[PDB]
């Protein structure tokens, strides 16, 4: 019974002046460049506020899925970044691009484990992402996770085939992160983990 | 213990340092404050808020740890930093405040927060949105209902000439587009 949208469409217009209701019937679908701006992109909005409907809407009408922001960043980026993850689900089944580094040379998977969301990760690796991708400064996830002190996390990425023997720029291993912390921070946990796995 | 007998001298000492070596932890994308927080590691965020660290450092994108508290929606994590007395005020690479993030993650907890911190809700970015406008684009009813009642104002202009129910002319014939322009055009005659 969409008869509610119709009903519904006629109360608003009923509200509007003419000037507006000229725009309105001017604009059956989203008008890109008016509904845009550098720093709120529509799918990245509808992403962090859950609109999966909406995004389908905006993507079916002919913006690309991958479509980058000012910091080469896509909806996937930012639903995981928001840690959205019924939305990056269906953003990964719809076709989105899980491997694009953006600006700062980040991944999908190194925002996921920033963020923590285990599930995610896990959701990736069946997309073959490259758990050994460096960013800008040659951090990888592993870094990150260590850095997180997330021994799920660091364990789950060791698993499948993160390099531990990759440095950052200025020669930082994971190791190192883990040690860096000193006591009370899980540090022992995870240089046992570094020094162990995998196998 | 087992691992312990493979580091050396140098390597255990870093172990069993009572202090965190931060500059081996940070790089300029990723701190160690915004990461413990964006994962919602609230006991290591305290314990790190404990050493010498600037609570309102910025990564490389000019963002602080309560944006990425925020964006996160780590609700314990940004009352606590507000408590501790970090800076609501900061601005992003575009001059959006944290109503905006705020309101674009959808959160009704941390809107009310900021307001308490006294945030200004029309603030407007480089490009003229408020957090309004940020609402509008994202149809969520709910968060435009609670803008309104908190003193929202409905008549302010983007850099295109468009009010939020402007804005919502171009965002497409539908239905929850339909109901966020009913609260627009309705709200200010609700007002005695």
């Amino acid at each position: 019974t969409d008869n509610y949208e119709e009903e519904l469409a006629k109360e608003v217009e009923q509200l509007l002046e003419p000037e507006e209701r000229v725009i309105l019937q001017q604009n059956e679908k989203p008008n890109l460049k008016m509904i845009s701006t550098k720093s709120w992109k529509p799918l990245q909005t509808l992403a962090l506020s859950m609109q999966i409907q909406l995004m389908d809407n905006l993507i079916e009408n002919g913006l690309d899925i991958d479509d980058v922001d000012k910091d080469n960043q896509t909806a996937l980026h930012k639903a995981i970044i928001g840690k959205k993850e019924a939305v990056i689900s269906h953003l990964l089944r719809k076709g989105a691009n899980p491997h694009l580094q953006d600006r700062d040379g980040a991944a999908p998977i190194h925002y996921a484990v920033q963020v923590g969301a285990l599930q995610t990760v896990k959701l990736l690796f069946k997309y073959n992402v490259d758990v050994n991708v460096a960013d800008n400064e040659g951090w990888t996830p592993l870094h990150i996770a260590v850095q997180s002190r997330n021994r799920d996390i660091t364990k789950i990425l060791l698993t499948n085939g993160a390099d531990k023997t990759r440095r950052t720029k200025d020669g930082k291993l994971a190791l190192d992160l883990a040690l860096c912390f000193g006591r009370d921070f899980k540090s022992y946990d995870l240089v046992k983990l570094l020094k162990i796995m995998p196998t | 213990d087992g691992p312990r007998k493979l580091l050396s001298k140098e390597e255990k000492f870093m172990l069993n340092s009572r202090n965190p070596d931060l500059a081996v932890a940070t790089s300029k994308k990723w701190l160690p404050l915004h990461t413990l927080a964006a994962c919602g590691e609230f006991y290591l965020v305290d314990s790190l808020l404990k050493h010498n660290l600037d609570i309102n450092a910025t990564d490389v994108g000019g963002l602080t740890v309560l944006h990425r508290a925020i964006i996160g929606k780590k609700q314990a994590i940004t009352n606590y930093l507000l408590r501790e007395s970090a800076n609501p005020f900061v601005l992003d690479d575009e001059g959006a405040t944290l109503m905006h993030y705020a309101v674009q993650t959808a959160s009704a907890p941390t809107i009310k927060l900021l307001l308490l911190y006294n945030a200004d809700i029309n603030a407007q970015d480089r490009d003229g949105w408020t957090p309004l406008h940020v609402a509008v684009q994202a149809r969520r009813s709910d968060i435009v209902k609670l803008l309104l009642i908190k003193g929202a104002d409905i008549e302010v202009k983007n850099k295109d000439g468009l009010t939020p129910l402007g804005l919502c002319l171009y965002l497409g014939r539908e239905i929850r587009t339909y109901e966020v322009m009913k609260l627009l055009k309705e709200f200010p005659l609700s007002r005695h």
